[PDB]
């Protein structure tokens, strides 16, 4: 369990 | 008080809707998630998928991040998502946002939290 820490980009 | 993981959830997770409401979704949501308390965060994306579906992206397609780091992953499939962005005519503390709904592959940065 590595979890999302940043929302880098879309598609 | 705020771990990088909860920050992430607070800012981008909205599993309570399959897609953006109407044109005011960004106004309420940015407000709600307290992304406009001191200032108007200029850009923020909401993911309309379950928490688990999004966590699962960290074991998907590994790609370089836009900076060069190696801890970025791309979702195999598209996800319903909402792009919230400040309209040229937005000033604190009366933050206006243009909500843009889409279906896209999200790229997230992962770490062990």
């Amino acid at each position: 369990p590595y979890v999302p820490v940043h929302f880098n980009a879309s598609v | 008080k705020e771990t990088a993981a909860a920050k992430f959830e607070r800012q981008h997770m909205d599993s309570s809707t399959s897609a953006a409401s109407s044109s005011n979704y960004c106004n309420q949501m940015m407000k709600s998630r307290n992304l406009t308390k001191d200032r108007c965060k200029p850009v923020n994306t909401f993911v309309h998928e379950s928490l688990a579906d999004v966590q699962a992206v960290c074991s998907q397609k590994n790609v370089a991040c836009k900076n060069g780091q190696t801890n970025c992953y791309q979702s195999y499939s598209t996800m319903s998502i909402t792009d919230c962005r400040e309209t040229g005519s937005s000033k604190y503390p009366n933050c206006a946002y243009k909500t843009t709904q889409a279906n896209k592959h999200i790229i997230v940065a992962c770490e062990g939290n």
